RNA sequence: UGCGAAAGCAGUUGAAGACAAGUGCUUGUCGUUCGUUAUAAAUGGCCU
């Protein structure tokens, strides 16, 4: 459940979070590397921060915040970003997709996608018969 | 087991000593003597199972 | 049965004061008290009628001898009761508060009634050693 | 200032954070000089769940300014606290009290927060890594907290006795922050 | 005990003390009696339980 | 006239059949006692049950749509 | 490793601070110092758990105003055991007062899951026998009561 | 018409009267009324005749996140 | 809220102002006032 930062050049641990209950699955990280986002069995999203412009200068990262919004485990997370889009896509054991904000993680809203959207019928019924 | 000077005050003179267990003592420096013992880790215990060295 | 059954309906439809004697008669029997709250008291205001007129009846004479009134309020309340609970009139509140004060008496009677009833079953044993 | 709701100082005397109804905005000003100067509603620091929820998330019951300045935190009736960067006004949760907050109090160095409330628990949140320490099954619920000393070698704390409903009974402590037991009550 | 009270009825009249020689039975009555008004309580809930799930 | 606040003249029944004793008391009269007694007794605990009282998805289903 | 023997017989100042070592405490106390309030009422109905043990655990939910929350996320499966020791437990004159509390919330806790479940109902028939013969036990010694205040 | 969670009816010889988690799509593609969502998640519907209509709906263990009541 | 025993016996829970949301109107709120004796819910549980 410990998420922890470490120096690629010398290879040593700057900074340790022991932030999840359980395994943590996936990890990503935004365009500028201002956030860290953190998923796994124990169901919770975190988010970790180094935007401060103090932080950035004595590159030091933060436990902003958590969210639970998922039913079961978060296998898999993604992040995009764009002029138009900034999105944080996850999803797991809940055979559902749900999306979120990267800028505004904490506090902006979240979709929750239905499990089977019947693009391609799976069904059929004869009138007659 | 050290002696201990803080550089600023130098009235202040303390003992520091350790052993094979999760806590220290402190004796800041006759009829009684003041004893504190440091035994809380905030956090990390796990990584600290003797003060010894 | 039947005629007493709907003759209590249009009783109670015509808000008339004869829905006491109705519910009194000794026709009525334990099974045919649930038909009858289960399959004809479907309005609120026929429920709340049959309540009041029982609640009054039995807080006048809770120790009246005959068991059929209490015996009505008894499944009255057992398989009516959220639907009483919806009933948000003060006047059934205080007629409530009423059915509960004469009820609660009769409750603080009963260990004084069962130190008697064990007196006497002494002095009956005791009388007949005697007359052996 | 005018109507002002909410105050506070820092440990070092020299800032003075406060809040009004000019809903409701915070400010915060240096005292003896005119380094400091700020202003923002307590809006923008709230989030908009809480915007969702019941009054008691968006009632301000404690607030603590650093030394610097450049944190603050705002304790909630609902029990969350939350500690602000005064330079891009970043909000960061800390929440373990279940209950309001009545205490809260920053380090000198600001690399801690004393916390304390009705749990009868005081809380000394580590926020380098978010980690806290506790000292449970105090007299009282916290009514205040303070860090006293150069050091920070003693705590201050106000214990209130809730029990008592026909007058409030107040008990001052200072703790030992070395090992945490009373060095005077 | 029924019978005890029964036939030595006269005797245990004509003793000296009876609640120190009997304070076994005084104490072990008494812990029943007590629980009287709280048994009927439960009866009536367990009746008016049983009763709906049986009609229905 | 008992046979024939109640808990209070019951109450002094029972302190009556007390100070009456237990060779005084009469068989017949008894009898008569006896029958009145246990018909309070079941009176008394029919309004105790009163008073508590007092104090007290499918596979397939086939509906019609609202249009 | 030689000093461990000494015990300072000839030394100016003895210090100690080692706190007496306190009785290991049981699972349903860990449960209860934890809030763990559903886990302290399944620990209190184990096979071979004290009578008297069994009884504290649900004096102190109630005592700490834990019955309801005790009993929220409950079915038929994990009802079952309390309800068997209420079969048991409205006999003894000590524990039949708590019993009422109980058995007096799951009823109105779980009285839409009564109807669906027979094995349940059985629970309550049985629990019904032994409530009204406990109601004869103590309408009984009121009477050998009353006599014994006739003799006196 | 339905989608995943809704279905719709409309009368094509009737006018109607006139009176943040996507993409802002500023960017191109490339290079008599009757509204219910009652039913959801709807797999598949269909009208068996002219008066039925069949709406076919959907009916693990997870890692214990406590709900605090009080 | 008053009286009393613990049981209970009587009696209350009003108006104005301001704000938010939805659509001048509707609802909900009050670190606003006057008068009368007068559900909760930010995943959030206690050290060594």
């Amino acid at each position: 459940g410990s998420i922890k930062f470490w120096d690629f050049q010398f290879a040593t641990l700057n900074q340790s979070f022991k932030a999840h209950d359980a395994d943590v699955l996936c990890l990503t990280t935004d365009t500028d590397n201002n956030y860290v986002f953190s998923a796994g069995v124990d169901r919770k999203i975190f988010q970790f921060s180094q935007n401060t412009n103090k932080s950035q200068k004595n590159n030091r990262w933060v436990n902003s915040s958590n969210r639970l919004l998922h039913g079961n485990d978060i296998r898999a997370i993604c992040a995009y970003q764009s002029k138009g889009a900034d999105f944080l896509v996850s999803g797991g054991v809940e055979k559902t997709l749900v999306i979120n904000s990267l800028t505004s993680f904490s506090n902006g809203n979240y979709r929750k996608m239905p499990t089977v959207e019947p693009y391609s019928k799976n069904v059929l019924v004869n009138k007659e018969q | 087991c050290t002696f201990y000077t803080s550089l600023s005050n130098q009235n202040q003179q303390n003992i520091f000593t350790a052993g094979r267990r999760r806590y220290m003592h402190s004796w800041d420096l006759s009829q009684t003597a003041k004893i504190e013992k440091f035994s809380r880790l905030y956090g990390h215990e796990s990584t600290q199972r003797s003060f010894e060295n | 049965q039947v005629e007493i059954a709907n003759i209590l309906s249009s009783h109670l439809e015509a808000n008339s004061t004869e829905i006491l004697d109705d519910l009194m008669s000794g026709s009525w029997t334990e099974p045919e008290i649930k038909k009858f709250i289960l399959t004809k008291i479907n309005t609120v205001d026929h429920l709340s009628k049959i309540f009041l007129t029982i609640s009054k009846s039995i807080t006048q004479n809770p120790w009246n001898e005959e068991n059929l009134l209490p015996l009505w309020l008894k499944w009255l309340l057992t398989l009516k009761s959220g639907e009483l609970n919806s009933i948000k009139d003060k006047h059934t509140k205080k007629n409530c508060k009423h059915l509960k004060s004469a009820l609660r008496s009769s409750e603080e009677i009963l260990p004084v009634l069962l130190g008697i009833q064990g007196r006497l079953e002494m002095l009956r044993r005791q009388a007949k050693l005697r007359e052996d | 200032w005018h109507n002002v709701i909410l105050s506070n100082i820092s440990s070092n005397g020299k800032l003075l954070a406060h809040m009004c109804k000019d809903h409701k905005s915070i400010s915060v000003v240096s005292l003896f000089d005119d380094s400091v100067n700020l202003s923002f509603p307590l809006g923008s620091i709230l989030s908009s769940q809480t915007q969702s929820l019941s009054y008691n998330t968006r009632y301000v019951s404690s607030m603590a300014i650093d030394n610097m300045g450049q944190q603050l935190a705002v304790g909630f009736a609902s029990g969350v606290i939350s500690i602000v960067s005064l330079a891009d006004l970043q909000i960061r949760l800390l929440k373990w009290h279940i209950d309001s907050v009545l205490s809260l109090s920053f380090s000198h160095d600001g690399s801690y927060l004393l916390s304390g409330g009705w749990e009868k628990v005081m809380s000394l949140w580590q926020l380098e890594t978010n980690s806290q320490q506790f000292l449970p099954r105090l007299n009282g619920i916290i009514i205040d907290c303070q860090v006293l000393g150069p050091q920070g070698n003693y705590y201050s704390l106000i214990l209130q006795m809730t029990e008592n409903n026909s007058n409030s009974d107040y008990q001052f402590l200072l703790l030992n922050a070395s090992d945490l037991t009373s060095k005077l009550s | 005990v029924k019978w005890c009270l029964i036939i030595h009825g006269g005797y245990l009249v004509s003793i000296p003390n009876l609640m120190s020689t009997l304070s076994s039975l005084h104490s072990t009555l008494k812990r029943r009696s007590d629980l009287l008004p709280r048994l009927l309580a439960l009866d009536a809930r367990l009746d008016c339980t049983i009763n709906k799930f049986k009609t229905l | 006239f008992i046979t024939s606040q109640s808990t209070q003249l019951f109450q002094l029944l029972s302190l009556v059949l007390d100070s009456i004793g237990l060779f005084s008391l009469e068989g017949a009269l008894l009898e008569n006692l006896t029958l009145y007694i246990d018909k309070q007794v079941e009176i008394a605990e029919r309004n105790t049950e009163l008073w508590n009282l007092i104090d007290t998805l499918p596979t397939y289903t086939m509906e019609y749509l609202d249009i | 490793m030689r000093g461990s023997e000494y015990q300072g017989d000839q030394e100016h100042i003895i210090h100690n601070d080692k706190v007496r070592s306190q009785r290991r405490m049981r699972a349903f106390e860990r449960n209860i110092n934890q809030f763990k309030w559903s886990e302290a009422l399944d620990n209190a109905f184990v096979p071979g758990m004290a009578k008297e043990l069994t009884l504290t655990v649900l004096q102190e939910l109630r005592k700490r105003g834990k019955v309801r929350v005790a009993l929220y996320g409950r079915d038929e499966s994990t009802l079952e055991p309390l309800l068997n020791w209420c079969l048991k437990g409205i006999e003894d004159v000590r524990s039949a007062s708590i019993v009422a509390d109980w058995v007096a919330v799951v009823l109105e806790l779980y009285g839409n899951t009564l109807e669906s479940s027979p094995v349940l109902q059985e629970l309550m028939i049985d629990l019904k026998t032994k409530v009204r013969h406990e109601i004869h036990k103590s309408k009984e010694a009121q009477r050998i009561e009353g006599m014994l205040q006739l003799l006196t | 018409f339905w989608g995943a969670t809704w279905i719709s009816r409309i009368d094509f010889d009737v006018d109607f009267p006139i009176n943040g988690l996507t993409i802002t799509d500023e960017s191109n593609f490339m290079n008599h009324f009757f509204f219910t969502d009652k039913y959801k998640p709807l797999l598949f519907v269909d009208l068996i005749s002219s008066n039925e209509l069949a709406i076919i709906e959907r009916n693990q263990k997870a890692f214990i996140q406590p709900k605090l009541v009080f």
